């Protein structure tokens, strides 16, 4: 039984963790120097400093109990029975330990059964916040809450949407990591794996950890939410399997260099995160001053020696070379602990409860009175201890967060520093890169990352939307992009839509342009052939205009044949008309002025056949203005639900058929009476025109099967419906140009 | 603060929930009529037997020291304080503790005194591990194999997508960790996962329905939750008109009027309670209990008022009586008897080993150490049940984390009268699940259809690719490729469709489909014509053979006329080969007599025009040399294989012949020859009077009808539907009517 017992009007308990978890079979084994030791000479150092003072507790002599929890609750249970049980043997006024929050919370369950008074100085667990259920406890800390919400913000800061969680079983890493998943879900961050180490661990089970961690590589980082010895394994079993992780672990872990035995590879790029605190000058020189052969009130410290420095004490041989005794704690080899002062601060929180409870139940002696005989906790923590307020002993900033208290749950207030650990001078150190308070503030100007910038933690790649659409298939942080088709624009980010018939999406895809190719052109590859042969043939008529009056008396002809001339004039227009790229108001003229210049130009030969002349061909061309006058104005597009998507052709898509049903009825009826009314009658005037006309009018309508019956069939293309029309238009104008052929040749002949 | 002590040489302690939590003014409310009360006087009742048991403790009288938990963790172990209070009455062991955390809470107290703990009703897993409990035992299953249980419940029910909620503490979270273990050994996905506190409000509640009802695919809820926080979930989900099918376990059992106080939103919830089985005896002792003659209770007082409500001290509760009203024996009753006959049998195999000579308790155990009682006697004890049926064996033993055996019963909260609700036993789990369909009034398929939960529906296998980014726990089908055959994993098609689209839909089938070939189903007008102009050929060789060329045929040579007959009987023919479908025996004819039949044709108009016998037999040789041209083209175009399919309209395969392909090409070079030999004639002449009119008519017919072949062939561009073979019968069908033209006229009039 190894404890620490200094004699005093007032005793004080202590619980640290000087022995570590150890190896199963023994209960604990190994020394635990920065977390165990600086924090237990600590308490030993703000006690003989609280003696010294004389405006704190005059008079009166405060005594520790200290005992060793050997980093176990089952352990510190067994200790923490000498505590009570005088009240069921010194008498505790209240106990300072408490660093593990499993067993702070063991403690606590058992020191409320006889009103002692507990105050901790590392146990930041949220259930500890409950005083309904730890009713007698107090700690200079604050709780996971705040340090769960402050690595929230660190990975929102650099988008780590998907990492991964690793916690330990107990009162510590599972609360820790409970709050974690509620801070996460408020910032859209998405858990990949969830793994929790146990008390009874092997090397292999710890492995199997690391293993799960590895079948997600979009997962870089990890969270941690570990004691020091659970954290120590894991980084150990990482350095045997060549995996690196980006950690980012919670005050467990900690800017503490006992961790990192060898395994430095991995642990690289780290980002830590430690409580904020200040070194205690005052506590340097009286730790640096402590030897094996001085302090003896210390039964621990002997087992401290043997460790740090590798030299025997007992026999002054027991392991390596004879411990020269000219070694001592120094500055090369001694780094003061991070919670250090909440130590202090927990030591001095109880004195000055005291020395206000003291000046209370004796008003005048300055002594222990006989008020205080027997200690009441109730009054102590509830009336004392709550309401306390004073200045931190050893502090060189005097400033507002100098001041020690206590909230309404008996916490601290949470202010924490972002560490980051990398390789500077050639050797590995930690470096502070960021603080939190009630705001995140880091230094990524000087973060040394792992590989070599900062690590990409997504589920999914992020996709852009020049043709990708993303679809959750049933989750908020995942996605897949599936692309769709190539005429439908996406809305905002995850559905894309057809806005509609005949329009194309944009550059950027938030809109849907009027679709501008079209099919009309003018002087193009298509349209240059057509023009050539109508403006010769739009010329010869010219010709004949030419031989007008020079030579009409002379010739036996003469105004039947004139009238045909200026008819198939029409004919020659009605060619350019049907080239022309737009059809705002004549397309109802194309139908009416090509559609007449048949009628006109076959009903001027028929009356060949046969004032008077005049009116019947005027007659038949009066009813033809008003055949559908059913308006032009509006030119309906070709373009519909085909795989084209990307033309629109109007071409005056109202009454397409009516104009190919009546050129046909009125082609069909002259050339049968054309033809029987002319046969072979008398052969009159100069030559036998009469079957030459027939000749002509036959040939008509081998050129009107090239009208109706050509057409109706793949003449639905914008190119091939004008280059078909005419053609056959101007065929059937230098056809009758043959009919007048005869006469020219004979005057020229 | 209540107590109830009894006298005897040795004390056996005892922890019940008698009294249920209450709010923050008070530690414990209303009474737990069914699970404080029913086993505190099974505990008595069993006390009361073993010292009337002459086997048993013979000379030992067991007294009793047993105290209400309040069911809290916190005051419990107050309650446990004075346990040992005396160590610093001596207690030798306590039987109690019903919910895990109060268990764990005492076990934990006692372990510094080495005071052995029996309990009854904590199943939490935690408690099996030895290296912080050395001095607990324990008469029920953990939820180790609860767990496994509920697992393989879902998972008959094809149950793979379901939300779990549990109570925050020692008891739901094991339980939920070991559920989501089990579930994720086999295949069951969660949804959401909900946490109930200790100190929950109704608010809170209503936001824990709500935040289940978010996930509509999940219809199924997995609990884990305690006696009353299932109670209070309970009434949130009929308040808030939710429907669930719950499944829970041993927290809310069998419990009728406790946890099922809103009936109407679990109708066809499924809960697991372990396995037990009734005690005559203690419903006998049970139902002569008053008010009046059962003064060693404290709390009977509390439990008759609010079993039977009336007032006492104003003569009320005189009349009514717990005979005539019926009676509901707990499920862990039988538990506590086990617990408290095997405390008995430890306690008298310690007195016989070690005071073999008095029956009382001699000097070497007035002093009793807990720590050689749990090792030898607690853990190594084997005895038959007190009061097991008379159809049954049923021992009473510990295994070597002092737990019992895994079996369990399932239980379904049916109603049969239309209004009367009740627990209907469908089945059990000792090894495997074994469940009675039949039994559940909402699975046969007569109830209606099965109410499935799962993330995603099953799509059709056609259109459907299922991504799953490695293992995940629902997925989603799109259609992909509609050319692909089929596939029932990420790639779009596990097997190459190639040149044949997709398949029967029915997996990789790669069938072939038509080619470009096809019958004569639209193709009856080239056929027409070719009848046609062979019924126009045969009269016009019929009245030749009759008149013996005398009349007109004789004119000048005599020769021109018959070999004007072979031409256009050989352009009737060529009709039908190019209807056919292209084979290797009849599409090497097509390219080849192209030629020949526009080169006999000119043939006979050349030699009108030479001869204006030997002439004949010139001209035959003369045709011979176009034909030449031919053959030598098939020198190569004769074998054709292969196909000119396009990555659009993958419907149709597009495979004929290479010389088809070619076939252009081959006709631009016949078309040449015959365009310069039909023009020069009609030049170089412009006889007899008539018969050079005819040949003008002849070559001018000729020219006209090759000149309309061109504007057909910009119309069809091989559209292989009306395509190219379409204008080759129309130019061959108005070839025929000129050669039919040109004897016209000679006959007419004759
Ligand atoms: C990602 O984090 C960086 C800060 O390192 C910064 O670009 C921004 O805050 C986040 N978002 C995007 C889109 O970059
Ligand atoms: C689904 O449940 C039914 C029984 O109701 C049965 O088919 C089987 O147990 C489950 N699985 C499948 C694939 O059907
Ligand atoms: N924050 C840790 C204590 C870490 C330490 O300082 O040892 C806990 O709550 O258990
Ligand atoms: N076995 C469960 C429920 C026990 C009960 O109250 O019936 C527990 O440990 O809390």
């Amino acid at each position: 039984r190894r404890e620490i017992k200094i004699e005093g009007d007032l005793v004080l308990g202590g619980l640290f963790p000087i022995n570590e978890k150890g190896t199963g079979t023994e209960e604990c084994g190994r020394i635990n120097e920065d977390r165990g030791i600086q924090r237990l000479e600590a308490m030993l150092f703000a006690i003989d400093e609280i003696n010294k003072d004389d405006y704190l507790l005059p008079g009166v002599k405060l005594g520790v109990h200290i005992l060793d929890t050997c980093s176990r609750d089952t352990y510190a249970l067994e200790q923490s029975l000498e505590f009570v049980r005088a009240s069921l043997p010194l008498l505790i006024a209240g106990v300072i330990g408490g660093s593990y929050s499993s067993v702070s919370i063991q403690v606590a369950n058992l020191l409320r059964l006889f009103q002692i008074p507990q105050i901790s100085y590392a146990s930041t667990s949220a259930k500890l916040s409950d005083k309904s259920r730890y009713d007698y406890f107090a700690r200079t800390v604050p709780p996971d809450f705040y340090q769960a919400k402050a690595m929230a913000e660190i990975l929102r800061f650099f988008n780590w949407t998907y990492v991964s969680t690793v916690a330990s079983e107990g009162d510590y890493g599972e609360t820790g990591i409970e709050a974690f998943e509620q801070e996460a879900r408020l910032r859209n961050i998405c858990i990949a794996t969830a793994e929790k180490v146990g008390r009874s661990n092997i090397r292999k089970s710890y492995d199997s950890v690391i293993r799960e961690l590895l079948q997600k590589p979009n997962a870089r980082v990890v969270v941690l939410f570990m004691r020091s010895d659970d954290s120590r394994e894991l980084i150990a079993a990482a350095s045997r399997a060549n995996a690196s992780f980006t950690w980012v672990a919670s005050d467990g872990w900690g800017a503490q260099e006992s961790i990192i035995k060898g395994s430095e590879h991995v642990a690289y790029g780290a980002i830590t995160l430690e409580l904020a605190s200040q070194p205690v000058r005052q506590f340097d020189r009286y730790f640096q001053s402590l030897n094996p052969y001085n302090n003896h009130r210390n039964p621990w410290f002997r087992d401290f020696w043997e460790q740090k420095f590798q030299c025997s004490l007992q026999n002054k041989r027991n392991h390596r070379r004879v411990c020269d005794k000219h070694l001592a704690i120094d500055s090369s080899n001694y780094e003061q602990e991070s919670k250090i002062m909440f130590v202090v601060n927990a030591v001095y929180a109880m004195a000055h409860a005291l020395h206000k409870m003291q000046r209370t139940l004796c008003p005048n002696t300055t002594k222990l009175c006989d008020a205080m005989k027997i200690l009441d906790g109730k009054k102590l923590y509830k009336d004392y201890l709550l309401k306390i307020n004073f200045t931190a002993p050893f502090n060189p900033n005097k400033d507002a967060d100098s001041i020690v208290k206590f909230d309404t749950f008996g916490d601290g207030m949470g202010r924490y520093n972002v560490f980051n650990f990398q390789n500077v001078g050639g050797k590995y150190s930690y470096l502070k890169v960021g603080h939190w308070a009630e705001t995140l503030s880091l230094d990524v100007n000087s973060i040394h990352w792992s590989r070599n910038s900062v690590p990409t933690s997504q589920c999914s790649d992020p996709c852009a939307p020049n043709e990708m659409k993303n679809m959750q298939p049933g989750d908020v942080c995942c996605w897949i992009c599936i692309p769709c088709e190539p005429y439908e624009y996406l809305a905002d980010e995850f559905t894309c839509m057809d806005c509609g018939s005949g329009q194309w999406p944009t550059a950027d895809l938030t809109g849907c342009y009027d679709l501008p190719e079209d099919y009309i052109r003018w002087e193009d590859a298509w349209a240059i052939g057509p023009v050539t042969i109508a403006c010769l043939g739009f010329m010869c008529t010219c010709m004949v205009v030419t031989v007008f009056i020079k030579h009409n008396n002379t010739p036996l002809v003469k105004e039947l044949c004139y009238i045909l001339l200026f008819g198939v004039g029409l004919s020659y227009c009605m060619t350019f008309f049907f080239i022309a790229k737009p059809s705002p108001v004549i397309c109802a003229l194309r139908r009416l002025g090509l559609g007449s210049s048949f009628a006109i130009c076959y009903s001027a030969l028929l009356t060949k056949t046969n004032v008077f002349i005049c009116l019947g061909l005027i007659l038949v061309q009066i009813v033809m203005v008003s055949v559908w006058l059913i308006l032009e104005a509006p030119g309906t597009r070709r373009y519909t639900l085909a795989e084209k998507r990307e033309t629109v052709i109007l071409k005056c898509n109202v009454k397409d058929s009516s104009m190919l049903i009546s050129l046909t009825y009125d082609v069909i009826l002259v050339i049968l009476c054309t033809v029987y009314a002319f046969k072979t009658r008398k052969c009159p005037e100069n030559f036998n025109e009469a079957k030459f006309i027939g000749f002509t009018m036959y040939t008509t309508c081998i050129i009107w099967l090239a009208f109706l019956p050509i057409f109706y069939v793949t003449s639905s293309d914008y190119r091939v419906q004008t280059t078909t029309m005419c053609i056959s238009v101007s065929l059937s104008g230098f056809v009758v140009l043959g009919c007048l052929f005869a006469p020219k040749v004979h005057i020229i002949l | 603060k209540k107590v109830l002590t009894l006298e005897g040489d040795l004390v056996l302690g005892g922890l019940f929930p008698v009294h249920q939590k209450g709010g923050p003014a008070e530690d414990c409310g209303p009474v737990n009529e069914h699970r404080g009360i029913q086993r505190l006087e099974a505990m008595l009742f069993a006390l009361d037997r073993i010292n009337r048991d002459p086997h048993l403790l013979p000379g030992v009288r067991l007294g009793a020291h047993i105290l209400d938990s309040c069911s809290k963790d916190t005051h419990a172990l107050e309650q446990a304080l004075d346990f040992v209070r005396a160590s610093l009455t001596a207690i030798t062991g306590v039987i109690g503790g019903s919910y895990s955390d109060v268990s764990i809470q005492v076990a934990n107290l006692l372990r510094l005194f080495q005071i052995p703990q029996i309990s009854y009703a904590s199943t939490s897993a935690k408690l099996s591990d030895k290296s912080r409990y050395d001095y607990f035992a324990r008469t029920v299953p953990p939820d180790f194999f609860q767990a496994k249980a509920m697992a393989e419940i879902l998972r008959f029910f094809n149950w793979t997508y379901v939300s779990t909620v549990a109570s925050e503490g020692d008891y739901g979270e094991t339980g939920i960790e070991a559920f989501e273990l089990e579930a994720r050994a086999r295949n069951i996905c969660v949804a959401t996962s909900e946490k109930v506190g200790r100190a929950m409000s109704r608010a809170a509640f209503e936001g824990v329905v709500r935040a289940l009802l978010q996930k509509p695919s999940a219809r199924v809820a997995v609990l884990f939750t305690r006696s009353e926080d299932a109670r209070e979930l309970l009434a949130a989900s009929q308040r808030l008109n939710a429907s669930f099918t719950w499944v829970a376990s041993d927290g809310w059992g069998a419990l009728e009027s406790v946890v099922a106080g809103s009936e109407g939103a679990a109708e066809g919830a499924i809960t697991i309670e372990l396995a037990s089985y009734p005690i005559s005896d203690f419903a006998s002792y049970f139902q002569s209990l008053d008010p009046w003659n059962n003064s060693r209770n404290p709390w009977f007082r509390e439990f008759w008022e609010q079993r039977f409500r009336c007032s006492f001290r104003q003569r009320d509760c005189a009349a009514h009586s717990l005979r005539a009203v019926p009676f509901e024996q707990e499920s862990k009753i039988m538990f506590v008897v086990n617990a408290v006959y095997a405390m008995a049998h430890a306690l008298h195999n310690m007195h016989r080993a070690l005071c073999p000579n008095t029956t009382r308790l001699c000097d070497a155990m007035r002093p009793v150490n807990g720590r050689r009682l749990y090792k030898d006697f607690v853990l190594n004890v084997k005895f038959d049940a007190p009061f097991r049926p008379a159809d049954t064996h049923n021992e009473v033993r510990f295994d070597r984390f002092g737990d019992g055996i895994g079996r369990y019963n399932i239980f379904t909260y049916l109603r049969a009268g239309s209004g009367r609700y009740r627990y209907q036993k469908v089945g059990y789990w000792a090894e495997g699940l074994t469940l009675d369909t039949s039994l559940i009034p909402w699975a046969s398929p007569s109830a209606g259809p099965l109410p499935a939960s799962r993330c995603s529906e099953p799509c059709l296998q056609n259109e459907v690719k299922s991504v799953q980014p490695g293992e995940v726990c629902c997925w989603l089908c799109i259609p992909c490729q509609p050319y692909e055959y089929r596939l029932d994993e990420f790639t779009c098609a596990d097997c190459g469709l190639g040149y044949w689209p997709n398949a029967s839909l029915t997996g990789c089938f790669e069938l072939p489909q038509e080619y470009i070939r096809w019958g004569d189903a639209w193709a009856v007008g080239p056929v027409t014509i070719a009848c046609l102009g062979a019924l126009a050929t045969l009269f016009v060789l019929g009245v030749f053979v009759r008149h013996n060329a005398t009349p007109v045929v004789k004119a000048s040579g005599r020769e021109l006329c018959y070999i004007l007959l072979g031409g256009v009987f050989l352009c009737y023919c060529m009709t039908f080969i190019f209807i056919a479908k292209p084979s290797t025996a009849v599409c090497t004819l097509r390219r080849l007599g192209l030629g020949t039949a526009f080169s006999v044709c000119y043939s006979a108009l050349l030699t009108k025009t030479n001869r204006i016998a030997s002439q004949v037999a010139i001209c035959l040789a003369l045709i011979s040399g176009q034909l030449l041209i031919v053959v030598a083209w098939l020198v190569v175009e004769a074998p054709g294989t292969g196909k000119e399919t396009a990555p659009e309209r993958r419907e149709v395969v597009t495979l004929r012949c290479n010389h088809r392909d070619a076939s252009m090409l081959g006709s631009l070079a016949y078309n040449v020859l015959l365009i310069a030999l039909c023009t020069l004639y009609a030049f170089k002449t412009r006889e007899n009077f008539n018969e050079a009119k005819f040949i003008g008519f002849t070559m001018y017919t000729t020219c006209i009808i090759w000149l309309a072949f061109l504007p057909i062939f910009y119309v069809t561009s091989s559209d292989y539907r009306v395509q190219t073979t379409t204008m080759c019968v129309s130019v061959s069908l108005s070839g025929s009517v000129v050669l039919g033209c040109l004897f016209a006229p000679k006959l007419h009039i004759i």
